[PDB]
């Protein structure tokens, strides 16, 4: 409430209940690579996907 | 073979009544010794175009032209204007009268002659810039005067 | 002490929940304001002495920009015979003898005063037609002739 | 994918005159209210705001 009749204003009183999931979020940061042995096994070094 | 005499110089700032900040150039130059204390240093004063200073018959608006003398002993004897009109030109309150000072009559408090190299040293004036209160920072302390911090 | 109006009802309590409105009055939990005293911009001084009224913060706190009115320096300027590379250029001559031939009339030279400018090759306003002691001359090393006598 | 590397947009925030007087929604989400103020619409650090 606005201050009116000689009185300040005041706060809001609302209490506030619980706590919930919004969303999980996948990240895509490039990894980290091994050699191996198998010469038909690329790896990608950059975007994009099979 | 190139005549050529000495001279000191020097910048220094001041405020509007706005908020801003405008150096004016000084150029001393010293153009003859003089009876007692020798010297006299003609003095100039400079601002930037759209600004003026100086009232009329000079008179290039931007330039005062001075002058200086300092006494037997490189104590200072007089120098002249005491003072400067000063209009910004930019919207804030023309006819700002500044009055610089350069020490009492005597002393060396202000400007002093000497053998030594001429340097400039120290510079000091009144003002600020506009400011404004952060409201979520207060703290009222011990006594209950309540501090804010802009 | 606390009250709903101007203070002609004080209400007094040991609890101190105090907190800012979305309006500058400094108030406790449920209306009644905080009694106490405000600052003077003018003096930049809290004034204890009289009685007290609503503490009135306002959020937008502004201060006026403080002009400068003043400047000062301290300065050693060298009349010895040793300046280095803190020189200028002697003043130009054109004159026959107390007569530009640019502008054409008649200023006569030595006077110490009536200074006069020009134009130069670049853009830039200075000084020409003035003559010196020939007492405060140096060389392009910067050391004094220190002419003397007869 | 060109050699060069534009800024693209530019975020505003925002500041009231009284936090904690404006009310809270679900979600992490504030709301404006009496007893709050305006929102007061500025750039990321020249009003006085981090």
């Amino acid at each position: 409430t606005a201050p009116t009749d000689g009185r300040g204003g005041s706060n809001p009183l609302q209490i506030g209940l619980g706590v919930s999931v919004s969303s999980t979020t996948r990240i895509h940061s490039q990894g980290s690579v091994q050699t191996t042995d198998k010469n038909t096994d690329v790896a990608i070094n950059g975007d994009g996907f099979f | 073979e190139q005549l050529k005499l000495s001279a000191f110089s020097a910048g220094l700032e001041i405020y509007d009544s706005l908020g801003s900040k405008h150096t004016l150039e000084v150029q001393f130059v010293k153009q003859s010794t003089t009876q007692d204390g020798g010297n006299e240093w003609q003095m100039i004063i400079r601002v930037p175009e759209p600004a003026e200073i100086n009232t009329t018959g000079e008179g290039p608006t931007n330039i005062i032209v001075g002058t200086a003398r300092f006494n037997n002993d490189g104590s200072l004897a007089n120098y002249t204007p005491k003072t400067i009109n000063f209009s910004p030109n930019n919207g804030a309150a023309p006819n700002q009268q500044i009055k610089l000072s350069f020490g009492t009559s005597g002393s060396n408090d202000g400007l002093v002659s000497s053998n030594s190299a001429s340097t400039l040293t120290g510079q000091a004036t009144d003002g600020y810039t506009s400011g404004n209160l952060k409201p979520d920072a207060i703290r009222v302390d011990d006594k209950g005067n309540i501090l804010g911090e802009f | 002490m606390v009250s709903d109006d101007g203070g002609l009802t004080n209400y007094l309590t040991r609890s101190g929940d105090f907190k800012l409105d979305a309006y500058g009055n400094f108030v406790n939990n449920a209306g009644f304001v905080v009694q106490g005293w405000n600052i003077n911009w003018d003096d930049q001084t809290i004034d204890s002495s009289r009685t007290p009224q609503n503490i009135f913060i306002d959020p937008g706190m502004h201060i006026p920009a403080a002009k400068s009115t003043e400047v000062a320096i301290k300065a050693n300027l060298n009349s010895g015979l040793n300046i280095g590379t803190s020189s200028r250029n002697l003043y130009a001559l054109d004159s026959v003898h107390g007569w530009n031939t640019k502008t054409q009339r008649a200023e006569d030279e030595n006077d110490t005063g009536t200074t006069q400018f020009y134009t130069t090759s670049k853009n830039s306003v200075e000084v020409t037609e003035k003559g010196v002691d020939a007492g405060a001359l140096f060389n392009a090393n910067g050391t004094g002739l220190n002419l003397r006598d007869g | 994918t060109n050699g060069k590397t534009f800024a693209v947009a530019k975020i505003a925030m925002a500041s009231v005159a009284n936090n904690s007087g404006l009310e809270e929604i679900g979600g992490n989400l504030f709301k404006v209210t009496a007893n709050s103020g305006n929102i007061v619409v500025g750039e990321a650090g020249t009003g006085g705001r981090g």
